[PDB]
Parts: C-alpha cells; structure tokens; sequence
C-alpha cells in the first residue's frame, strides 16, 4: 500500500453528504456546512468575549467588523481546517451528561 | 461598493455546486487598471525593491560577501562559473568584462579599506563616519546584480535577525515568564547598555526580591548576554541599527507584495480569456491555476 | 496493461489519483510562493473537489 | 392569483428572476437578463422550429 501527504487537510466525502454523521455530531445544518468548506462563510472555533459565540457562520463583512473591533481576541476561519479545530475543541463527555 | 451586492447575492445564491462560476463571481469584484493604475504599482513596487536594497546596503559585511567571491574566482585566472553573471553589472540610466568588474571594484577595495578607520574616530556616530558609510551603501547601489546571490543575500540577513531576536525573546522565555521581570523598568534598562551587566546588577542593586535570587540562573540570564555581544561582535552593527534595518525592510517588502497583489488580480480575466483557447486536453480550471 | 495491438488500458482509478497528486503538489507549490489567498482558496477547494 | 403570487412588478425584474433561476449563484447584470432571454427563443441559430 502507498499513501500520499495532503498539504492541506480535506473532508471525507461519505461523512458528510449520506444522511449526515458530522452533522448530527455537530449539531449544525448541511448548508452551513457546505458554506464552510466553499470558502463563503467563517466560522468561529472560540471567541473570546461575549459578543461572539462558538459555531457562529460569519459573512465577509461583519467579518472585517469583527477584525477592527476584537481582532486576536476571536479566533474564527474558513475550510476544512475549521471543521477540524471544530471536531478537536469538542468534549463528548461533557454533552453526554448535558443532553 | 461592489461588494454589497456581492451579499445579496451570495445570501440569494442558488448554492451552485460548480467551483467555476463561483471562482469567476470571487474574482469579478476588482475591476481592470488601465495608463495610470499600472505605472502606479511598478512605482509601489520599485520603491519596495530599492528600499529593500538600501536595507541590504547598510549591512557593513554585504560588501566583502559581494566581493570575496569575486575575489576568489579572480586567483583562478578567470571566472567561467555563472557567478560572474551575477557580479555587480551597474546599472545604466552583456558579458561581464575585467575592464568593468575590476574598475567597478577598485572604488570597492578603496572604500572598504578607509570606512575602518572613520568609525573608530569619535564613535560610531561620527558625522564623517556616517556619511563615509552612506558613501560606501552608494557606490554599493550602483550595481545590479543577479536574483540567485540576492536571494541568499537577503537570506543571510533573514537569518541573522531571526536568531537575534529568538537571542531577545530567551530572556523573557528564561526569567521574565518565569521570575516576573516588570517589562516597564525592563525596556528601559535593556535598551541602555545592552554589552555588560551594569542594568543586570542594577536590578539587585534594588530591592527587587525576585532578582536577588539571580545566581542560581546567572549561568542561563548572562549566555543569552554572552550570545548577543558574539553576534554583535561577529556582525560589527549595534543592536539599534541592525533592529531599525528589519522594520524598514519588513515594511518595504510588505509594500511590495501588497502591490504585487494589487496588481496580479487585475488580469485574472486576462487569464481566463486565453486559457478558453486551449480547451479539452487536461481540463478548464487546471488552466486556469497554470495561467495565474 | 499492455494490449496485443499494441495499445495501452487502465482503470479510471489512475486518472483520478493523477489529477489530485497534481493539483496536490501545485498547492505544495502555491503555500511556499506566498500568493494571493484567493488562489489559495481556490487551489484547495478543487483539491477538496478532486 | 397567478398575477398575487407574482413578486416582480416590471421586466427587470422578471429578467432578473430568469436570471437567477437559469444561472443560480452568478449575479445579474442589466445587459445580460435580457441577452439570455433574447437566445432562448428569439435567436434563429440557437432556435428551431422547422
């Protein structure tokens, strides 16, 4: 067998259009999804004032607003790289007691 | 304002799958430069370049790594190598000749022989001190050489500050995060004498109780100072100058490469305007990465 | 495999790993030729589409 | 009721519309919508009837 190195990290095909099982994991809708890994929309792995939340889809501009105003404070991106940091920030222990 | 349009489209997209489309509509919002845009860029980038070289020209050992080795190939009765292309080659507002490359550095040998003595003379900020140097950084810009030996040129001076500044961030990575050096009274007594100890045990010298136990990390506080007079020694250029050298430069080459960037995407349509003509041998969008 | 006619034949599985090693080592490429980040975003969505 | 479900009120719109429904994503243009909509049915080279 052989493997090839990915520069960038990319999605499973079969997790994520038969129906949903990182959908369900996260608790987010496909479309936003989608918009994530088309590089369209932002999304905010950990913001750290109250102002943003976590799992947050984020436009360009009010993007940029958030820039001026937090800037490091927030930690927010696009691609797979996000769903990534997404799936790595969650705890399950913590939502299986919770829900 | 095209782009507030570009969010009553995108929230009314009909969410097509095609990367196409949506590449051509990402890059449709920038709009075509024409008889003054682009003199304009090559203007911001110019001035970056030559900013950059005046940041490589006050390096006072960038002149011997121009010349020794052109000096070294000289003792070899010729210099068939490619590095005499990248010899000094002036520029003028061909094949490198002796009759150019030796007359170019006779001044070269001439200035790096007299701007020795000048410096010791009334300290390093002597006024015909610094206006010898600049003298030397002039007769220095009038060359242009090869991108291949100012490449490692500009590298040399990339690792130099990196190590540098890694030699500055120990102190706070050893003492200051650990001990809680208070950085208001820190700058200020680094940036005084910054070649011997007198800010060091004028922090005992205070009542300071978390610098008096500095013995047991004096072996691991003064090697971080025993590196950085090494490097000021080996570089001959006192922290100061060597800091104000990295901040122009990193300015100048973000200019560049904030003009550059301004200008690549001004013919993306250019670029898809004559990929269409070679497609279906491999694929559309390939092409297009291939043209930009 | 070669034919008898002297003609060549291979699964579509070949075109496939072909096309996303290339477009894998251009985005190798791209990261250290600092380019603008619209390239970037659209070197790795085809990478993802590959 | 065709006409109260009708949200376009002139043929800007309603071009705008078609636009949008053949060509999702890509944004409309005041020159484009009606080009469309001129070689749908009223080009003889991309129209037919015989």
């Amino acid at each position: 067998m052989g493997h090839i190195e990915l520069a960038s990290p990319t999605a499973h095909i079969w997790f994520l259009k038969s129906l949903s099982r990182i959908g369900l994991l996260l608790d987010m809708p496909l479309r936003d999804i989608e918009r994530v890994l088309y590089f369209e929309s932002y999304v905010v792995i950990e913001g750290g004032m109250t102002n943003l939340e976590r799992q947050q889809i984020l436009t360009e501009e009010q993007y940029l607003d958030a820039l001026e105003e937090f800037g490091d404070e927030f930690d927010a991106k696009m691609g797979a790289e996000a769903i990534q940091a997404l799936l790595k920030s969650m705890d399950l222990e913590q939502e299986c007691e919770q829900l | 304002a095209a782009a507030q349009v570009l969010s009553s489209v995108e929230s009314e997209i009909g969410r097509t799958t095609d990367p196409v489309r949506m590449y051509m509509r990402e890059m449709g919002t920038v709009e075509l430069l024409t008889r003054e845009g682009e003199i304009d860029i090559a203007k911001r980038i110019e001035d970056g370049i030559n900013q950059v070289q005046c940041s490589v020209a006050e390096y006072p050992e960038a002149i011997t790594y121009l010349l020794e080795q052109y000096d070294r190939v000289e003792a070899e009765e010729a210099r068939l190598s490619d590095l005499i292309t990248g010899f000094v080659d002036p520029n003028a507002e061909n094949s490198i000749d002796p009759e150019l490359a030796r007359e170019k550095f006779a001044e070269l040998r001439a200035q790096y022989v007299v701007t020795r003595d000048t410096i010791k003379a009334k300290g390093r900020s002597h006024a015909t001190a610094q206006e010898e140097i600049l003298k030397l950084s002039e007769v220095f810009k009038q060359f242009r050489l090869v991108p291949k030996q100012f490449d490692y040129l500009v590298n040399s001076m990339r690792v130099m500050m990196d190590r540098v500044r890694t030699q500055e961030r120990l102190i706070m990575k050893l003492c200051v995060e650990q001990c809680k050096m208070p950085k208001k009274n820190f700058i200020t007594l680094f940036t005084g004498n910054e070649t011997s100890d007198t800010w060091f045990n004028a922090a005992i010298a205070m009542n300071k109780p978390w610098s008096e136990k500095l013995h047991d990390v004096s072996e691991e506080v003064h090697r971080a100072l025993q590196k950085l007079q090494q490097i000021e020694e080996e570089t001959g250029l006192t922290i100061e100058q060597v800091k104000d050298i990295n901040r122009r430069m990193s300015i100048g080459e973000a200019k560049a490469r904030r003009a550059k960037k301004e200008m690549v995407e001004a013919n993306l349509r250019l670029v898809i305007s004559i990929a269409k003509k070679y497609t279906r041998g491999l694929q559309f969008l390939d092409l297009i990465q291939e043209g930009n | 495999v070669p034919l008898d006619g002297g003609r060549f034949a291979t699964s579509d599985l070949n075109d496939l790993y072909r096309r996303v090693i290339n477009r894998n080592n251009r985005l190798k490429r791209l990261l250290d030729l600092a380019a603008p980040d619209i390239i970037v975003r659209n070197e790795k969505r085809m990478l993802q589409e590959a | 009721e065709t006409l109260r479900v009708d949200p376009t009120n002139d043929r800007l719109s309603a071009l705008v519309e078609i636009y949008r429904m053949m060509r999702p994503g890509e944004p409309p243009t005041r020159e484009a919508a009606e080009s469309l909509f001129e070689n749908l049915f009223f080009s003889e080279d991309r129209y037919d009837l015989s």
